[PDB]
């Protein structure tokens, strides 16, 4: 069908246990090569005798749909209403996936994603701590503003360049609902790489890896009230739920931990927990020992 | 104009559909779709030319 | 006359010349597990006659002042013949059962039980802080006394009758599936138990699907009546009995 | 203007919601879409996939190849059981970091039936037959051979088929199993046994390595989705 | 009918009294055998002459969704925004319906029940008492995150956990209406269980009763501004309305009062009250003695 | 924009309300339905059931098997009334805690007949014969068999048919009653005096019980939800 | 596609009806069942094989 | 979501207002209506009767 | 499934009417019936059985 449609009948039942009885043949489906790269297809009903089950359960919460669909914090920062800093007084980034794991590693089970995004931020401030600590400030107001690559780049919360003729820009009000839109499948190829075991340059240097594939630009946040008697804090947090998702050439589950945003090194890790022996099974069921 | 089509089953062995209008000029608005569910295990479990019966010995 | 009654299952056969009427479960008469209903995908045992029979359990004495007695189900029935055997040997089970209650007294005797099948009769503790033993909660055949005070005891259920080791009034045993046994007017109760649980199916030592409970309402009493031995006997039969998940026997 | 109320709920931020929302790039044109090979659908396409088992989990083989051979040898070793493990595909070492095991991890149920593929990878010229035997719950694992034929069992013969496939039957009294699984939803073990020993000519190795490898079959899914216990972070620039 | 649905008509009319007359027979509807276990269907006319009633009365309020569709609270918990305690700084639970008496009562009719439930969630704060007290803290936004059975668990205010790529979680700000959302029917069983008189282990010891059965995961909530000044402490409370449901085998309603939450102990209690003699009937209609 | 008013009552919290919500669990595939034995609907089908009623609710037999029993006896009695109560089934200790009782207290209103069992548990060789009478409202409770005969009543006659049944035909000037019952929604009360007395051979016991059961006929229903009196706590891990 | 169905009646011995449509794409985020009202007391009033005419004796 | 604004008036409280609003007790099954003698329907009813007018309202 | 009624007539001697739908299972949420109009004088001013033609003594 078409997957960017918000509607899709049938249901995704798995199989009916079929019923078997005794054998005494040539039939050897409990014996197969391996070497192959084939994988059995092998059911219950091949190795014992089953009664027959019709079986109900379905495998909708599994389809990549519904595992990759729910928002999730992709990044936080910080920025303040009042400082001698100025670079302290707006928030930015670069736009990726890259540094929060939880994420990070579900969109790494597949090699090559591709779809629409809804991102949803949740926006919070605080009165920094200090001595004096009464005042009345109105509500806070912040302006949320995507740089597009090669866009001009704000260099102080009173640029010009917050003028935003033309990047987009959310402005919210603390209080109401988080802030959220749907950005489209943006990619300059046609589908997003999450792995390329490659470089910049044609001289196989230069920069390695999924950095060389990425520039989609960059988030900047900063107050509109601009002020506060007294300094606060605000903390950005933005989410990414895809939305009408394809994947291709499913990978292993990263193993190791990350390490870095960059790359996709790691330090040697065990490849599972030790047991006492390989016939080692707790004993369970005894009058408590 | 809008598309009516069932919800998911929940508590229980007509009043189990929903409705839907898309107020929004993008597809990239729309919500997901959580409904569509094919499977093609193939590709990967059994991407060798030659089928293999398994209930024959799979050498010999 | 209706008070007539016969009932045969295996190799065996119960009779009465004083019967009530029959009470069946919720209206339900026990049934094999169906195709659309079951999740364990192996071919079912069913022994049939061999199992589903009447076993009779070890008699009590009815005294002037018995409190009442119970025992719990699958388990209890744990060493009679091949219902055990297979109850050892197999992971999941499931039965239905039919229970007759007997008790037989005099024109000149009087008195009434309470017969009553509690589906998950989960029990409470002496020790109101502390946990039960499955020895508190069963002693197979046999049976676990009530009684009628308050009970002390770590690891006991708190058996006072008044509470039916609950915390429910005993008087509201009633929406459960019953008969009485009055004296005057009849001597057994037959009750036909469907199986009722969450699942399909279940393990036969982990869980006790449900408590028989002997409870004496207005108690035992005669005058010079050279009787007053009266016992009170429970046969039951396992329905329908099948078993899934062979394997070795489990650990006694 | 239309009358209205507002639901408890209103304004709230739930992250599995589904609505629709404004776009902020209004008719971009998308790239079009290239037919790429090997389009996956659903997670379990690729836990019916054969990972190898670490069956060998063993202090010491941890980060060798070793903790995926399991040892066999010539010469009469009967009493000696080759291996045995619980089944609980999400979290027993043996399997949670497996291809099945990772995907679970992703879930807080499971239901199905279970294939074990034990390949021999000793010379042509070994011979051998051995006993896979699977205990549904409700005892302790079989400690002989004598205790585990009691259960289900394939008898393997090595031979050109180099491979032979333990099937674990769906039994359970309920529908599902937690994949963090307890004393309630045990699932039973299987264990290994020599049926009649490895057998060998002159000239060829007396010991060998037998390998496991596990998937899902037709009957299997699962439920309620959750985070993994396996990833984590002490701080940003992850 | 398909108890999924929200409409289905049909009036729970109660029965029209029968006009009856004199009767001299054979006839003894007033007599019947207790013992039998059935409860006898005689009505006013069968004992006395009745005149004919014409009975509008309805069943409705009696029918199980009605009894038990009434929100009802189920758990409540504080947590600090500021705090030395680290643990202070968050609320957690283990889900349950067995905290809070007038719902478990309710629920506890029944042994087996099925449903949907319509969780709402009430979020209060306060600011501590102290002797300084003025502070201009913004609004509150607090995260409330489920973990089903085996997800990682935090272990701080600000641990990686909280990113939910998964776990479902609700942010919302005080001062909107209470968050809510549905949950389905999520047991691994066909019914939710209230009682089991059974173990977790098989050789019959382990945990006794329904303990054994639970494990449904539980809740974490936590502030997002992290911070304040001065001390401030909330209060979530979280609210349950079954829906959709469905009930078998009921019980008597509990007669003693509940002793914990993970076991069915109690204390011998009064079957009822007292009363002077078994004849006394007090008398009103008097010129007042 | 579609314009829009907000009416009173948005944003709040209505315990009773009734809305749709966002699952928080898109798509989950829900374990299939089984068909328990037992399945209940309404709340009277459990009022419809007989329990039994602690008649003899006197001081000292509050936690005794004895509060069940109503004694008679042999002899000359006459005089003597055998027990009396009055008709508030939802709160009089005689009824409160009944299967009925506990159901009426989980709402405010009632109305319908009611049926009151008694069974006779002498031995056979005892016979005899009562009244039972109810007298509806504006007057005190009978004094005298005489009083009591003149308003509605059974006479009872114990025989093979071990019980009896008195029925409580509805009669009120209002369709419903407070089941918190005052004196405007008074329904009267029932009392019990032997008709002939309780005769009795030789060897047999000269004293027994008689048991009472109530139980809601089918003219009866409920109204008005609200909590009941009867549970509660200090504090929470309930 | 919508739904519409009678109203509890209330105050008074065509407007006693009420539309209703689902927005959402799972069953249990519909509203509650509050108008089925079916009955079954003999499951537990009666649940004796050998049906009870009571009018006659009971037993004899 | 379907786009909304909200006009003045929004969160008003309208002594006079004329809206619906959820039932606090649904499904409640209101007495039967009987039908008492002398029923009113409009004030103009009470003010077409006669009524003794006080004109001699002297003091005293 | 909803119902159109006219308006009570405003500041001039088919946009004159309404719609209306309800969101509520019971018929307590309804709105007011502000537009019912009806009238019966005689029940108090004339509740006399013998008709009194009143054009005529009324006694005699
Ligand atoms: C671009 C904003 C468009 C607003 C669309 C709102 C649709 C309102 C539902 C109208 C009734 C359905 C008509 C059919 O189709
Ligand atoms: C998933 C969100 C769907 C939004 C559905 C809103 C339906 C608006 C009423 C439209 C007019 C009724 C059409 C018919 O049927
Ligand atoms: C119980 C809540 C029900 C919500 C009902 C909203 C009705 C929306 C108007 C839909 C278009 C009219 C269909 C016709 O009739
Ligand atoms: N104001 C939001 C700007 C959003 C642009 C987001 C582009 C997200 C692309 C997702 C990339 C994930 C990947 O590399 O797989
Ligand atoms: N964020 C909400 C998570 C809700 C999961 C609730 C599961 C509730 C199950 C109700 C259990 C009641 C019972 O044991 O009978």
């Amino acid at each position: 069908g078409d997957v960017v449609e918000a509607v899709e009948n049938a249901v995704a039942r798995v199989a009916d246990t079929i019923g078997s009885g005794p054998s005494n043949s040539q039939a050897v489906p409990a014996l197969t090569a391996v070497e192959t790269g084939h994988t059995s297809q092998v059911t219950p009903s091949d190795t014992v005798q089953t009664r027959h089950v019709k079986n109900y359960h379905s495998r909708s919460e599994s389809s990549i749909e519904n595992f990759l669909s729910r928002s999730a914090c992709v990044y936080m920062g910080e920025y303040h209403t009042t400082n001698s800093d100025q670079t302290k007084l707006f928030a930015s980034w670069t736009i990726s996936a890259r540094r929060m794991v939880q994420m990070r590693r579900k969109l790494e089970i597949f090699t090559y994603v591709r779809f629409d995004v809804e991102v949803t931020f949740v926006i919070t401030s605080k009165q920094d701590q200090g001595t004096q600590l009464g005042q009345d400030m109105p509500p806070l107001t912040h302006q949320i503003m995507y740089i597009p690559p090669g866009g001009p780049i704000p260099k102080s919360v009173t640029d010009y360049t917050w003028q935003t003729s033309t990047n987009p820009s959310i402005f919210w009000t603390e209080g109401n609902a988080p802030p959220r839109m749907s950005i489209p499948f943006i990619s300059i190829g046609n589908a997003y790489s999450n792995f390329y075991d490659g470089w910049s340059h044609f001289s196989q240097n230069g920069v390695y890896g999924y950095n060389t594939l990425n520039h989609m630009g960059q988030i900047y946040v900063r107050h509109v009230n601009g002020s506060s008697p007294l300094p606060m804090t605000s903390t950005v947090r933005m989410y990414f739920k895809p939305k009408h998702v394809k994947a291709w050439v499913p990978r292993p589950p990263r193993l190791c931990q990350y390490k870095n945003a960059s790359t996709v090194n790691f330090s040697p890790t065990d490849i599972t927990d030790k047991r006492n022996s390989i016939t080692y099974i707790p004993d369970t069921v005894k009058p408590d020992v | 104009g809008a598309q009516v089509s069932t919800q998911k089953t929940g508590a229980h062995e007509s009043i189990i559909h929903y409705t839907n209008i898309n107020y929004y000029k993008d597809a990239a608005s729309n919500s997901a779709n959580r409904q569509d569910f094919t499977q093609d295990p193939g590709k990967f479990t059994e991407p060798v030319k030659d089928i293999m019966v398994k209930s024959l010995p799979a050498l010999n | 006359s209706d008070r007539v009654r016969s009932i045969t299952l295996g190799n065996s056969t119960i009779t009465t010349q004083e019967s009530a009427n029959v009470v069946v479960g919720y209206g339900r008469w026990p049934e094999y597990l169906r195709d659309d209903e079951a999740t364990a995908e192996d071919q079912p045992t069913q022994p049939d006659v061999a199992t589903c029979r009447f076993y009779t359990l070890e008699s009590v004495t009815w005294e002037k002042d018995s409190p009442g007695w119970w025992w719990k189900f699958p388990d209890a029935l744990k060493d009679m013949g091949l219902f055990g055997q297979n109850m050892y040997y197999h992971y999941l089970g499931r039965a239905g059962y039919t229970i007759h209650v007997q008790c037989n007294a005099s024109k000149f005797h009087q008195g009434c039980l309470l017969v009553v099948c509690v589906p998950e009769a989960e029990m409470g503790c002496s020790t109101v802080d502390g946990t039960v033993n499955e020895h508190g909660l069963s002693e197979g055949e046999t049976a676990k006394k009530f009684s009628a005070t308050g009970t002390n005891g770590t690891n006991t259920v708190q058996s006072i009758v008044t509470n039916a080791g609950m915390g429910v009034g005993v008087g509201n045993l009633t929406i459960f599936p019953h008969q009485w046994i009055n004296l005057r007017t009849n001597n057994c109760a037959t009750i036909v138990m469907p199986y009722i649980n969450n699942v399909p199916m279940d393990n036969m030592f982990r869980h006790h699907n449900f408590t028989l409970m002997i409870i004496p309402f207005v108690p035992l009493n005669y005058s010079s009546d050279f009787s007053t031995y009266v016992p009170i006997t429970v046969t039951v039969a396992p329905m329908c009995a099948e078993y899934n998940g062979l394997r070795l026997s489990t650990a006694l | 203007g239309l009358p209205v109320i507002n639901t408890p709920g209103s304004n709230q931020f739930l992250t599995s919601d589904d609505f629709q929302s404004p776009s902020a790039m209004p008719q971009f044109d998308v790239t079009p879409e290239l037919n790429i090979p090997g389009e996956v659908q659903n997670l379990m396409e690729i836990a019916e996939v054969d990972s190898v088992v670490p069956v060998n989990n063993v202090a010491g083989n941890l980060e060798t190849m070793d903790i995926y051979r399991i040892p066999v040898q010539s010469g009469n070793h009967q009493s000696s059981q080759v291996f045995g493990f619980q089944v609980q595909p999400g979290l027993d070492g043996v399997f949670k970091h497996t291809l099945l095991g990772e995907i679970l991890n992703y879930y807080a149920h499971w239901s199905g039936s279970i294939k074990l593929t034990f390949v021999f990878c000793g010379s042509a010229m070994a011979t051998g037959k051995f006993l896979l035997a699977y205990a549904p719950p409700g005892a302790n694992a079989p400690k002989s051979r004598k205790d585990a034929m009691l259960g289900t069992h394939i008898i393997w013969d090595v031979g050109l088929q180099s491979s032979c496939v333990l099937c674990i039957p769906w039994i359970s009294q309920t529908h599902y199993r937690l994949v963090q699984q307890d004393e309630y939803t045990s699932a039973g073990n299987v264990t290994c046994w020599y049926q009649t020993g490895i057998v060998v000519p002159a000239g060829t190795p007396t010991s060998c390595s037998i390998m496991c490898f596990v998937s899902a079959c037709n009957d299997f899914s699962v439920r309620l989705l959750k985070d993994t216990p396996f990833i984590q972070q002490a701080a940003l620039l992850q």
